[PDB]
């Protein structure tokens, strides 16, 4: 009983937990990046044309 | 007629960066006037002028900036949009990305100059797609069907078989026929690719005995990179000529189509332009609009444009930018699988996601069978089925597997091994293939199954 | 006049516009490419070419309209495919044989030679007829009824009424006379399409969107003249929702427009109209085609045309509403709306606020949507029109944080939520329980009391089953199927039986395509009713065994009806509605006996 919980619970960590999680972090990274740092990268430049 | 005049030769190039030559003191510009830059070591090259204010004129040269001098350099106006000479001589040979000839041959005669990026169709006029197609392969006109002026792509990401499956598309395709003349005359963009698979390009289609009808237009990757944007539009320029205005059928094939959303994002980019999604130019859903939306069956006329365009997951993720849009726009997608490749299946179709929106007219009385669409619903919905049991079995166990669930994952692999592969060369006929659909529909009990009612399936016979 | 300066895409500049206002169109080049003002500066100004800009030059003539953007909206608009310009497409097929939309025509919005059979209405000579006052009406065809009234800002005596008769658009037919002049009033009207048409008053709603959809209908309704938001990521094909939705409704009359859609669908829809048949008290055969506009312009077409588009569908639908009818508008793809005022302000150099969308994004979508409302009409007899938008906001990439979607949910009253897990899964409607919202529940409270009152306990008992039915899916999936209690066994079953039977429909299938109210209401009172059953069995059985543990005997004995209760959705609605109501009762009262008689069987 014991080793079925425990490969159970190993099995569902492997399966679910890292599985999940994991895509979490590439979409936050994602979306971290893509967005906040391209709009600030444009909005700088576009600052400085118009100072240009 | 009008008096005709000789192009104006300028020499007041008055500033170059990156990609874009300036002009000043321009005499009435025009704007997308082609240009023909000729620098002063005396070669030549063209470009677009991309915006025209004042008498200044800012244009984009397509063999690149390099080796321009600012005082020796000359610009000739055109004074005209990018035109391709189309004619029907054209079929049978290849060009280069900006159109030239490669094939060892003379320049086109043109019949009529056609200017690319032509007006759309009066939607009045469009009419929708009612005519399968035979492409030479089983798991396409079985399921997730073709329509003869129905768009849609394959999706596969790097390293896969797609362009092989691609030649035996274009080798293999051919109208049901249940007339040669006005055939299927094959277009075959080539948008960004490498050298050998140039060759391996060339090679097929030369020996498959198809260059009576079909046209290449090859372009590398050592070629500039606006050139490339070009060429899926001089591309579907002949098409439009030879199906709408020469009425033969044309099966256009775009490859590569993530190379075009390359070429974009570059030019964009130089353009310094305002940017969507990771990067890429927010116009792009326009600029893929362009391209797209061109297939279909003008009603006056009896010509079709299929288009079969062809992606690649830059990072095997459907949610990138470029399928993201063409998903969109596209009108249904077939579908590869990477595991299915690695298990050793030649046509890796993962026919959970392939499925054509259109393919509820495909179907019907002139063709297919009355249970075809219900055959299609159950071997689409049972295989997701089947793989919920394999993850339910994957995390549990193999006694997790119950009487009814062990049924559908005993699908779920005879699915995966028997209907889903074929031969590199298979015409395997529908009657015959849904059969073994109808027989893996009853590896499941006859009752069972919900979706379907039980009278549609008993209107066929087995054996 | 004026002349062009600089040209960028689909911003240009003129120069010697000093006299221009703000929004007034304009005439571009030789061609006489349609223009609507948006950046003055100095002499110079700003135009956005709606048509397409290749091929300009510099010193290309600009003349001045002086008027707002505007749309014919005479009579005579119903039935026809319009573009974002309101030009008519099938008159300019036939007048130019090309297929091919040509550049430069300038077509009239509406023909000034057709004649239509004129009835005027109880109207005298003198009379003190008002703005928006109905002083006839016009049959254009079957079922259309259309009503000419007086634009509104007029007012006057009648001193002449044109008799009943065929009348050209150039006929004059009211001569009123406010301050001692005599104006004359023609057919033809033009109303400013930014500015929204007036209204007397804006009333609540209290009135369903009957959809003809099990799940829209019952889970998350809409009432007429509300505003509704479809998201719809790539593949999801919410056109076949849009299209049942023209199809099936309720509406007095459907204006259908696509900014960005792509043209096949467009064709679909005016090849496939026609034929089908709407079925109205009198009961003769009549098209759709006939109650339906389209004002759809391909994603081929230029971009700077969508906002026009847009704008030309809201102002025909309000001026439908204005005739008293009740009309609903659906707009495909708006995040293609989205994307052409991005390219359109990216331009200028307008600052990206956010993803590069400008700010003042916000705002504009909010006025869209607020023209949508049930109104009182103005004018004499006293109408009561409404507008319902439907509007779609497909996320790029399919996550519902983006601009666009964020603001339309922010502004959206009802909302909803497709999904991709059940578009892949085959499920049809791909409406996800979860994430949409009804903001309308509340106010439709009086209907659904009078019409039955147990739909309220119904809808919040099948709520309540579909949120715990997510939560102890998750639960097992974290634990197992094993260790299942009885009472969440028979939670979990009958929830699968809504996902399967009633939250989905074939909508391609004579059973499936459209829905009544009441025989939905007479499946979620099946399935709750069940449950209760079995809540019931639970709660007595004879012992625990029996009462719950014995559940799967239960099913296994109750398989017949069980079965049948999973087919009650099979049914075509053709058998009408005492042959349904009929066999729903049977069906009802054959479960409620053999489960009691089970119950009471070893109990």
């Amino acid at each position: 009983l014991t080793l079925d919980e425990a490969i159970k619970t190993t099995n569902r960590r492997v399966n679910a937990l890292e599985n999940v999680v994991k895509p979490r972090l590439e979409n936050t990274i994602t979306y971290i990046k893509g967005e906040l740092d391209e709009l600030e990268r444009e909005d700088f430049f576009r600052l400085k044309k118009i100072q240009g | 007629e009008g008096t005709l005049e000789v192009a104006m030769e300028y020499r007041t190039v008055t500033g170059v960066a990156g990609p874009l030559v300036i002009l000043d003191k321009v005499k009435g510009p025009k704007y997308y006037e082609i240009v023909n830059i000729r620098l002063g070591d005396g070669t030549m090259r063209r470009g677009q002028v991309l915006e025209v204010d004042g008498e200044k004129a800012v244009v984009q040269v397509f063999e690149g900036t390099s080796g321009i001098d600012n005082k020796f350099t000359t610009v000739q106006f055109t004074g005209e949009v990018l035109k391709t000479p189309v004619s029907l001589d054209m079929l049978g040979r290849i060009f280069n990305g900006s159109g030239k000839p490669i094939d060892n041959g003379p320049p086109i005669l043109p019949e009529a100059y056609l200017d690319i990026s032509g007006s759309s169709i009066n939607p009045s006029e469009r009419t929708y797609p009612e005519e399968m197609i035979q492409t030479g392969i089983s798991t396409i006109d079985v399921m997730n069907s073709i329509a003869r002026g129905q768009k849609i792509p394959l999706f596969s990401a790097a390293g896969l078989p797609h362009n092989e499956i691609a030649a035996q598309i274009c080798r293999q395709a051919g109208l049901v026929k249940r007339g040669e003349e006005d055939n299927f005359a094959i277009v075959f963009a080539a948008m960004g690719v490498n050298m050998e698979t140039a060759q391996f390009f060339k090679r097929d289609f030369e020996e498959n005995g198809s260059m009576e009808r079909v046209t290449l237009f090859l372009n590398l990757a050592n070629d500039p990179t606006i050139e490339r944007i070009i060429t899926p539009r001089i591309a579907l320029t002949t098409a439009e000529y030879l199906a709408y205005e020469c009425g033969k059928h044309v099966l256009v094939i775009l490859t590569d189509m993530s190379s075009y959303a390359d070429a974009l994002r570059e030019v964009s980019a130089a353009r310094e332009e305002v940017p969507g999604r990771r990067g890429y130019p927010g116009y792009m859903y326009t600029d893929l609009a362009q391209i797209y939306e061109r297939a279909g069956r003008i009603e006056g006329r009896k010509g079709s444009i299929t288009q079969i365009p062809i992606l690649t997951m830059p990072n095997d993720d459907i949610t990138h930018p470029t399928p993201d849009l063409t998903g969109y726009i596209t009108e249904g997608q077939i579908y590869i699988d990477r595991q299915l490749q690695n298990r050793q299946i030649y046509p890796p179709i993962n026919v959970l996601p392939s499925l054509s929106r259109l393919m509820k007219s495909a179907i019907g009385e002139g063709m297919t069978r009355r249970d075809h669409s219900d055959v299609s619903n159950q071997l689409y919905a049972n295989y997701a089925i089947g793989k919920d049991v394999q993850a339910m079995k994957a995390v549990v166990g193999e006694e997790a597997l119950s009487s009814e669930d062990l049924l559908y994952l005993e699908f779920l692999d005879k699915f995966e091994r028997k209907f889903v592969a074929q031969g590199a060369y298979d015409s395997r006929n529908i009657f015959q293939s849904l059969d073994l659909a109808w027989t893996l529909l009853r590896i499941f009990p006859r009752e069972l199954l919900h979706r379907i009612p039980g009278k549609t399936l008993d209107q066929y016979y087995s054996r | 006049y004026g002349y062009v300066r600089k040209v960028s895409g689909p911003v240009v500049i003129a120069d010697g516009m000093n006299g221009a206002a703000m929004y007034e169109l304009v005439r571009v080049g030789h061609d006489n490419l349609i223009g609507e003002i948006i950046r003055l500066e100095g002499d110079s100004a700003t135009i956005q070419v709606y048509e397409e800009t290749a091929g300009l030059m510099v010193n290309d003539p600009v003349l001045r309209t002086h008027k707002p953007l505007s749309v014919e909206l005479g009579p005579g608009i119903l039935g026809n495919i319009f573009d974002g310009i309101q030009r008519p497409l099938k008159t300019i097929a036939i007048r130019s044989g090309d297929v091919y939309i040509p550049r430069g025509v300038s077509v009239p919005a509406l023909d000034k030679d057709t004649l239509w059979e004129f009835q005027p209405k109880k109207i005298g000579e003198g009379d003190l007829l008002t703005g928006g006052d109905l002083y006839a009406t016009v049959f254009e065809n079957s079922l259309m009824q259309h009503h000419v009234a007086l634009p509104p800002d007029a007012m006057g005596k009648v001193t002449y009424v044109a008799p009943a008769g065929q009348y050209s658009l150039k006929d004059t037919v009211l001569e009123l006379e406010f301050q001692g002049v005599k104006k004359s009033f023609t057919m033809l009207q033009a109303w400013p399409v930014r500015t929204p048409r007036p209204v007397s008053s804006k009333l609540a709603a209290d009135t369903p969107l009957l959809t003809g959809q099990r799940v829209l209908d019952a889970l998350f309704p809409s009432v007429l003249g509300g505003t509704c938001a479809i998201p719809g990521a790539f593949g999801c094909g919410k056109t076949v929702i849009s299209q049942a939705l023209s199809k099936y409704s309720n509406s007095d009359t459907v204006v259908y427009v696509g900014c960005g859609e792509r043209g096949n669908e467009m064709a679909e829809v005016l090849m496939d109209f026609p034929q089908l048949t709407m079925t109205l008290p009198d009961g003769r055969e009549e098209s759709v085609m006939k109650r339906t506009t389209l004002v759809a312009n391909t994603s081929n077409m230029p971009v700077a045309a969508r906002e026009a588009s847009i704008y030309t569908g809201i102002t025909i639908a309000e001026y439908f509403r204005d005739m008293g009818y009740n009309v609903s508008m659906m707009a495909d793809s708006t995040s293609r709306w989205a994307e052409a005022l991005r390219e359109i302000s990216g331009r200028l150099a307008e600052m990206p606020a956010d993803s590069g969308y400008p700010a003042y994004l916000a705002a504009r979508l909010a006025s869209f949507y607020e023209r949508a409302g049930k109104v009182k009409c103005l004018g004499g007899p006293e109408r009561t029109g409404s507008v319902t938008i439907v509007g779609a906001v497909s996320p790029p990439g399919g996550d519902f944080s983006d601009p666009v979607t964020s603001a339309t949910l922010s502004i959206v009253q009802v909302f909803w939520g497709l999904d991709k897990k059940l578009a892949q899964r085959k499920h049809f409607p791909s409406v996800n329980w979860l994430i949409s919202y009804s903001k309308y529940s509340t106010a439709l409270e009086s209907f659904y009391e009078q019409f039955d009152p147990d739909f309220i306990n119904i809808r919040t008992k099948a709520r309540e089953v579909l949120q715990r039915e997510d939560d102890l899916n998750e639960i097992v999936q974290l634990v197992g199927k094993d260790a299942l209690a009885e009472g969440d066994k028979i939670t979990l079953e009958t929830a699968k039986l809504l996902r399967e039977d009633y939250l989905a429909q074939n909508a391609f299938t004579p059973y499936d395509k459209f829905c009544p109210f009441y025989k939905s209401v007479w499946m979620m009172r099946n399935i709750i009713h069940f449950y209760n059953l079995a809540n019931q069995a639970v709660e007595k059985g004879a012992g625990m065994d029996g009462q719950k543990i014995t559940y799967t005997l239960i099913k296994h004995r109750l398989g017949d009806l069980f079965y049948r209760l999973v087919s009650q959705k099979f049914e075509d609605p053709a058998e009408g509605e005492p042959a349904l109501v009929a066999k729903f009762k049977k069906l009802h009262e054959d479960l409620t006996a053999g489960f009691r008689a089970l119950e009471d069987e070893t109990r």
